[PDB]
């Protein structure tokens, strides 16, 4: 009957840790997102069509 | 010049536009230039067994036609090197790529062209001298163990027009220029030889000298000769790989080529880890045996089609070093894996199978490969005597020796060291089954035995008689028990148990039993057979008398002597000298004699 | 166990089912505690989200989509609805309904609970009486089951009421007893 | 990176068994991957088992049932099968095709690794020599495992191979008197087996470092051909690139081999013994040989495939080829299990090919090899005495036979028999072996040299 | 839509103009509409394995193309129905055709479309409410026993746009209409599910509740769990009829599905004659088990496809009624005949013969079929939990459990009830051998026993060990006779006999122990084991005295107690209520305690 107490404390602590991790991930993504997007869009726009190497004549 | 891939069914590619591509010609399939060999040629299309994994190869990919058959570069730099199935130096690949894998299509040279070898020409040779195939026109100081003889390629000949002076030469520098019918041929220290053609020899002399392994049972009961053919059938865990490695370490072959054809890669790593530590004394100086061992590793997961190339490369290297005057020993780690590779390629080709799916030419291929073994009178002007002892492990599926591969191998090899799974499970290593096993060289080796170990042939015959009699008595006892056994039958049983547990079986991973010299192999047998003779004499001559001597009396009186006979195997050939071991065996014989006299 | 599409469809369907159970149990919005507890799932039912929009929300994670938690909460609600329905003619006080909801929520596993077993027995009796023809046994069973429903409504199933236990035992024994 | 748009063909020439067949394929690539959208929108995957001109045989992983000839659209990935690998794969559950089934996101790849891997340069391969303390007496004492070894658990249906594997997992550690990441592939394992393994890894605090690939009995049969390769690619990434020590456990290699036989039969490939393909050895080798340490890298991959011997036949092709390839085998014995001896390991048919170097002076103790060999010999002689006693009865046994029978009883009761959670050190196992060997007089121990017997026997 | 027959050779019909056909789809060949399965595709040429005899099928015959694979048809009308393996309703075919044969290519609907059903929609459902696959949107009063919950199919979802009002509807009437992404789906009371596709569930929970049968041996010694997997030997005198009848009448299973899967004609006639006549007492009224049972019955001359898909049809129907929220018990009469049909299909397709001729996937098929048994959290909104317990029986050749089918079945299943013709001859009914039988659900049911029947686990362990000790002593009795047995051995023997003859032995015809409640079973076992323990205690504690007690003394003093223990069977669960039986057993235990105390 008395063992049920620790569940709430463990859940609260791990939720706080998860919140810390999510905030860190969000901060890093916001920091380094614009250059990633610019590179991705430049690479998508760059087409450079070419035939298969196995094609001849 | 270029064909085009047409299809890919696994290791078997199909290539269009190969109008004039010859059978068993070498081609480079794909953009990565995977090596491959043509095996059938229909219309203007060819089919190529690819020696590298074909995953990712697309139709239309180029197929370069190298107008040469699968060949090996032969020359200095082979000893101490571990090549793959198609003779690429794995150490050089690792140094070049700095990766733990083998890249597909890597085209590194088989023999390094940068090393400056110490080359000394033959003194007699001059400009305007007639030289021919196999003629040793140089000597290269490859290492302390191997004086690499530099010989004209077979099918070469002419009048020497330039012989290089002594000095440091690389494998690419021209060392000998000769001419024939006007056409001039230049020769460096490397010769390319097709692997599927047998290197010629002047004659194939009979095999007349033992291939002393480190194993008592193999050395005594089933001898192998320098130039003989041996098979080692056995189920997994029986110990054929360990037999091969023990022969590779401790044997009287000046050169040993391990082929690892389709077996573990951890075994090749263990070979590379152990052999450099192992040493053999030459002129009082210890020199590593890796200086003479040359590995040809193609592990199980490496391309299947490469196993045949591995076997052929190994045998070609062995023949090359035989032609110098050395007694090479080629350990085929598993010819069953080569047979399985042939079966896979045949299945891809939709060929009609022989027994158990194998191709109809498996037996012919095995016979042709084994027929390259006999001791030879090497080619060329300087008379020599090489050998190539092919010790070929077999891996019957399910341990059934009726396996087509095992049957075809027993139809060729002259020594059959069949191993027993029950003995292996009991840890009775080497697991050779003394009953079925045989050697067809005993009569050819009695000449050498009667002159070097004169007292060994009768001991061997008596030991085999004891083992057969014990087998019969065990078949009888299993159903009836030992109650009715005659006393001499009991002595036969007990001496046979002694011979099994304490002469035949030999722990190969100990400082004492790793190598058992032949003086030990004969002394232990001599003591055991002498004890057998004494016990039998006592019992037979005292059967009539009232003081009937029986095995129980003998055992009670000689518990110490029996234990000494059992522990005879524990003598250390290195820590304890040969003189000490022989003296101790003589003292044990004297103890046996005195104890028997005091008993009777 | 479930593909992603089917899992999120299950989430949407379970949200809808929880909304329906709430509407059936408390059409007058008097179970304030229970509705507050189920607010996060009832918000998607209060407004007129289409199935496609609510499924998109479930996929995005905006709406509760932990199907195990949704199943637990839906079962907590459904057992209460079954309790209220099995005593349909005899209403239950709001205080008693809230206390029983709290007890069911606190329970570790409803599908193995004494409350669940008691509800199963009462539903056995009610289902039989819903179609049984008038005979001595059926009239007796109807009388005892009506008294049992009254006792359940006045007390509840989350206790060890001796009267309710006796009524369950005797009613089930009579039900199992042969017609003749 | 591939930038060209990928071609989608509706040209499905024919369907037979698990092999779709496309025509008019523009430069088909062997081993290429294809994504088949069926008529009803169901998206399956497949691999090009063969190419010929404009034809491509596509083995479908989910089976060809429901495949249409005019409506199915197969788009060609342009590349061979590549798994997305990241360290975050540790602590996740995937199905047999690497798609998460734990309601987490897809793997945000750290790299895209070829599923088949590459063979390791034998010159660069390191030889395992670090003995793992599984805690099982039958293993440490007489079949010692080495870190970076392929040692499958040969077993039979109904025997505690799952329990033995889980015990090895939860009490496997070096004999240094660090954690073992676990990559667990399961092919055609019933839900009870999958739940047992998952629940054990959760009960222990190892679910952070355990990555599960699951392919239960009801799941696609062909996907078992790739499940081991997904698991071993993840293990290779974690070991040779992240420097982890990865214990890989491939459960129901019998199921994997049977799936391989099904595909080979569909392809009408050359059969071997008992119908299995002639290349089953090479395929099982591609699976197993992805183990061992490697030069210059502090990681390792230890493989413990768990395979069910059909009809308890150790000579059946599956166990036979697995023994030929791997570096030993732990043989779970039906007789011992029926007698209720846990773990029911039969050391006589079990074997460990790297014990010879993983034991001795330095690592573990210096009497290890002699004690193991003597235990083997005495156990074998005890079994032979039992066999003869079945025929000749009790009264005909000599005192030595009685000694051997007592040794056999006490060996199966004190050495093999062991608590499911009991973690005996190698020294404890050797001490048990010595107390068992002390039954015999010194003269009856002929394997152990007198030097070892004098030092270790008297105590 | 329409194909044409391009060729006919045996049962294989090649149809042209079949461009859109799907692999493993069903087609109606000929003008008589013979069922056929597409087993290959090549352009427009679809190869079909025709289930029925193809004689008379001529080129040009139309080939109708059913847009589904072999799919069972689920809905009201299953209960009490006799189907073929293909879902052919034999009981309707016979009535409509007035013939003793099954007309070739009969196309009678599986479920009657004319019969009316009383359908009551879910009260909560409305227009616009969100509904998802597995949701029970109505209930149909199929019987007084089984309420058929009409539920949405899996893979279906949306918003309800029309739900029919309560009333009488047929399987052709549209009872619901929903919309998703604008696409409108009209759902009648009948759905269709491919037999070879597992019906999805929200979760597959562990099996943790007994499948009580009433047989003391089965419920106590070898318990099965709702959702378990069981095997039964199939022989002449084994007595599988007792197991089938017990599961059908007394087991808690809410539904029973009996799959003949290719039995002999007269064996299936016996089953079809007996099952309708069986009756069960529910709510005090003797109903017929066919109110809740369905029979997938087919003989050995039926289409091999029907025989091979009988198991899949049965398991799919069982899964349907499981999803409905029920506990279903499927019983394959002999999976050996299904495996023979599978081998026949493999031979017809010319697939490679695996071990002993069976297909290359027999183990996979058996494992995947038995994997469908289990306890699940049924898919859908109303929180339900159903189960499917497979009790498929197998026929070992001549009593050998080594054939592939029996070996795979034993490996997969978790219970084996091992009926014995030997015990049947000895008149020990039930004939469960209680020595080769086993059950692997004891550790799963430990929790249930500890909660409800705390003492039953130790009681069962002691009973099993008693029986094992008696089996071991049966050999000693021969060697030295009964007079040489110790007093403890005598007590073990004479309580083992008591358990065999008075606990395991049970007659299904009597009104008192046809069905043995688990409380009665545990009471009997507790009394017997209390007798055993107290007698053993008395013997052990009087071994030290001069007036040592013996089993003969105990029997002489307490012949009455042994008689009462033997007569514990005759307590009627119905007339002697649970309370009365428990009180009587407690009084019996009191009498044993008093007598033992007086004697000691
Ligand atoms: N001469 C020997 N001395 C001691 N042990 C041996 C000997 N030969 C084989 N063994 C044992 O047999 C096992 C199998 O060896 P190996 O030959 O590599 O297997 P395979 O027979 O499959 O090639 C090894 O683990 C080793 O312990």
């Amino acid at each position: 009957q008395a063992a049920m107490g620790s569940q709430g404390n463990l859940s609260a602590e791990v939720e706080q840790a998860t919140r810390r991790q999510v905030q860190g991930m969000q901060s890093s993504q916001q920091r380094n997102r614009e250059r990633v997007l610019t590179q991705l869009l430049g690479m998508v726009c760059d087409v450079r069509p070419q035939v298969h190497p196995n094609y001849r004549i | 010049t270029f064909g085009y891939v047409h299809g890919v069914s696994g290791p078997v590619v199909t290539a269009c536009d190969m109008a004039g591509a010859a059978m068993y010609e070498l081609v480079r399939v794909g953009h990565s230039e995977l090596v491959g060999e043509i095996i059938r040629l229909e219309g203007d299309m060819a089919t190529i067994q690819v020696y590298e994994e074909t995953s990712g190869v697309s139709v239309g990919d180029p197929v370069l036609r190298t107008g040469k058959p699968l060949s090996v570069e032969l020359g200095p730099g082979i000893m101490g090197a571990i090549f793959d199935g198609i003779q690429r130096p794995l150490s050089d690949i690792s140094s070049q790529t700095q990766s733990i894998y083998i890249p597909r299509g890597v085209n590194v040279s088989a023999l390094s062209r940068d090393i400056k070898w110490e080359f000394i020409p033959s003194k007699n040779l001059r400009v305007g001298s007639h030289i021919t195939g196999g003629d040793i026109y140089g000597i290269v100081n490859e290492n302390s163990l191997i004086k690499h003889k530099i010989m004209l390629p077979p099918r070469s000949r002419g009048s020497v027009t330039y012989i290089a002076p002594p000095g440091n030469y690389d494998a690419s520098d021209v060392v000998l220029e000769l001419e024939f019918e006007g056409v001039k041929e230049k020769l460096s220290m490397v010769q390319v030889w097709p692997v599927r053609q047998v290197r010629p020899v002047t004659e194939k002399l009979p095999a007349n000298h033992p291939l002393l392994t480190g194993q008592r049972v193999l050395d005594a009961l089933f001898p192998c000769v320098q130039g003989g053919t041996t098979a080692i059938p056995g189920a997994f865990g029986c110990g054929k790989t360990v037999i091969s490695q023990s022969l590779s370490k401790y044997s009287n072959s000046d050169v040993i080529i391990y082929v690892g054809c389709g077996e573990r890669g951890n075994e090749m790593s263990e070979v590379l880890r152990d052999f450099p530590e192992l040493t053999m004394e030459v002129d009082g100086k210890v020199e590593s045996i890796m200086k003479r061992t040359a590995l040809v590793a193609n592990t199980s997961n490496m391309p299947v089609a490469a196993r045949e190339a591995s076997i052929y490369t190994g045998i070609t290297l062995s023949e090359y070093f035989r032609d110098m005057g050395y007694h090479v020993s080629m350990m085929a780690d598993s010819t069953s894996r080569w047979a399985e590779a042939l079966r896979e390629i045949s299945g891809r080709l939709a060929e009609m199978p022989a027994d158990s799916g194998y191709p109809a030419y498996l037996g012919a291929r095995l016979a042709s490969f084994y027929e390259r073994a006999g001791r030879v009178k090497c080619l060329g002007n300087p008379e020599r005597e090489g050998s190539v002892s092919i010790v070929g492990a077999v891996s019957p599926p399910g341990g059934d020796f009726s396996d087509p591969v095992t049957s075809a191998t027993l139809g060729i090899v002259q020594v059959f060291w069949g191993l027993d799974k029950k003995l292996a499970q009991r840890k009775h290593f080497p697991s050779v089954n003394w009953l079925i096993s045989y050697s067809k060289y005993m009569r050819a080796l009695d000449e050498y035995y009667d002159k070097h170990f004169t007292e060994f042939v009768p001991l061997r015959t008596k030991a085999k008689e004891i083992l057969q009699e014990e087998e019969d008595l065990a078949e009888i006892v299993q159903l009836v028990g030992k109650a009715s056994l005659a006393e001499t039958d009991k002595i036969t049983l007990e001496v046979a148990k002694l011979i099994k547990d304490d002469f035949l079986q030999q722990n190969g991973y100990t400082p004492y039993d790793r190598f058992c010299p032949f003086y030990k192999t004969v002394g232990m047998l001599s003591n055991m057979i002498s004890f057998y003779d004494m016990a039998r004499r006592a019992v037979e001559t005292t059967a009539q008398s009232d003081n009937k001597i029986t095995w129980s009396i003998i055992r009670e009186h000689m518990g110490e002597i029996l234990y000494k006979l059992s522990s005879m195997k524990f003598k250390d050939p290195v820590k304890d000298g040969e003189a000490k071991i022989k003296a101790d065996y003589a003292q044990l014989l004297e103890d046996m004699q005195n104890a028997f006299r005091s008993l009777e | 166990g479930l593909t992603s599409e089917q899992y999120h469809s299950q989430v949407v369907g379970k949200i809808g089912y929880i909304a329906r159970c709430m509407q059936t149990i408390d059409p007058e919005n008097n179970l304030k505690k229970i509705r507050e507890d189920y607010q996060d799932v009832l918000i998607w039912a209060e407004k007129n989200y289409r199935f496609e929009e609510i499924l998109e929300a479930s996929k995005s994670g905006k709406c509760p989509n932990d199907l195990d938690a949704l199943s637990r909460r839906s079962l907590i609600l459904q057992e209460l609805l079954r309790l209220v329905s099995s005593i349909s003619p005899f209403k239950m006080k709001l205080d008693l309904i809230e206390s029983q909801y709290e007890k069911m929520k606190q329970h570790v596993n409803l599908w193995k609970s004494d409350y669940h077993v008691k509800l199963n027995q009462l539903n056995q009796l009610t289902d039989y009486l819903k179609n049984a023809a008038p005979t001595p046994k059926n009239n007796f069973l109807r009388a005892m089951t009506s008294v049992l429903q009254m006792q359940i409504a006045q007390y509840g199933i989350t206790e060890d009421n001796e009267g309710i236990n006796q009524l369950f035992k005797l009613g089930l024994h009579l039900l199992a007893m042969a017609n003749e | 990176y591939l930038s060209q748009p990928r071609l989608t063909y509706k040209t499905v020439s024919g369907v037979n068994g698990p092999l779709v067949i496309l025509d008019h394929v523009k430069f088909p690539r062997y081993a290429e991957i294809v994504h088949l959208t069926l008529p009803d929108g169901t998206k399956r995957s497949g691999q090009v088992l063969e190419v010929s001109g404009s034809k491509a045989v596509v083995q479908v992983f989910e089976g060809t049932s429901g495949i249409d000839a005019k409506k199915t659209s197969c788009e060609f990935t342009g590349d061979i099968l590549r798994t997305p690998v990241s360290e975050d794969m540790l602590g996740r559950v995937f199905n047999g095709s690497g798609k998460p089934i734990d309601r987490g996101p897809v793997v945000l790849a750290e790299d895209f690794l070829d599923i088949m891997g590459q063979p390791i340069n034998p010159q660069c391969r390191i030889y395992p020599e670090e003995m793992i303390q599984t805690g099982i007496s039958a293993i440490d004492g007489m079949n010692s495992i080495a870190r970076g070894q392929k040692i499958p658990i040969f077993s039979a249906a109904g025997l505690p191979h799952n329990e033995i594997a889980a015990q090895i997992c939860r009490q496997a550690g070096l004999v240094k008197k660090e954690n073992f990441a676990i990559v667990f592939a399961a092919m055609g394992v019933n839900m009870e087996t999958a739940r047992f393994f998952k629940s054990d890894f959760e009960e222990n605090g190892s679910m952070d470092n355990v990555c599960l690939f699951l392919n239960l009995a009801n799941d696609p049969t062909i996907e078992r051909i790739i499940t081991p390769r997904l698991a071993l690619t993840t293990a290779e990434f974690l070991a040779y690139q992240c420097e982890k020590h990865v214990l890989v456990i491939l459960t129901d290699m019998s199921s994997y081999a049977e799936a391989l036989r099904e595909v080979s039969a569909a392809r009408e490939e050359v059969p071997g013994r008992r119908g299995f393909p002639g290349y089953m050895y090479t395929d099982l080798a591609t699976i197993y040989e992805r183990a061992g340490r490697v030069e210059g890298r502090n990681g390792s991959i230890t493989q413990i495939p768990i395979l069910t011997m059909p009809n308890d036949d150790i000579t059946h092709p599956i166990p036979d080829l697995t023994g030929y390839i791997t570096e030993g085998q732990i043989y779970v014995d039906r007789q011992l299990h029926n007698r209720q001896i846990y773990p029911p390991i039969n050391v006589l048919p079990s074997l460990s090919r790297l014990m010879k170097s993983a034991i001795g002076e330095g690592m573990t103790r210096k009497d290890h090899a002699d004690v193991s060999n003597q235990l083997y010999a005495c156990y074998a002689i005890g079994k032979d005495v039992q066999a003869m006693k079945a025929v000749v009865g009790e009264e005909a046994l000599t005192s030595d036979d009685l000694l051997y029978l007592e040794f056999l009883q006490k060996f199966e009761k004190n050495f093999i028999t062991q608590g499911p959670y009991e973690n005996r050190t190698v020294y404890e196992t050797l001490d048990i072996g010595w107390q068992l060997l002390r039954i015999f007089p010194k003269e009856m121990l002929k394997r152990i040299p007198q030097s070892t017997l004098s030092e270790f026997y008297p105590r």
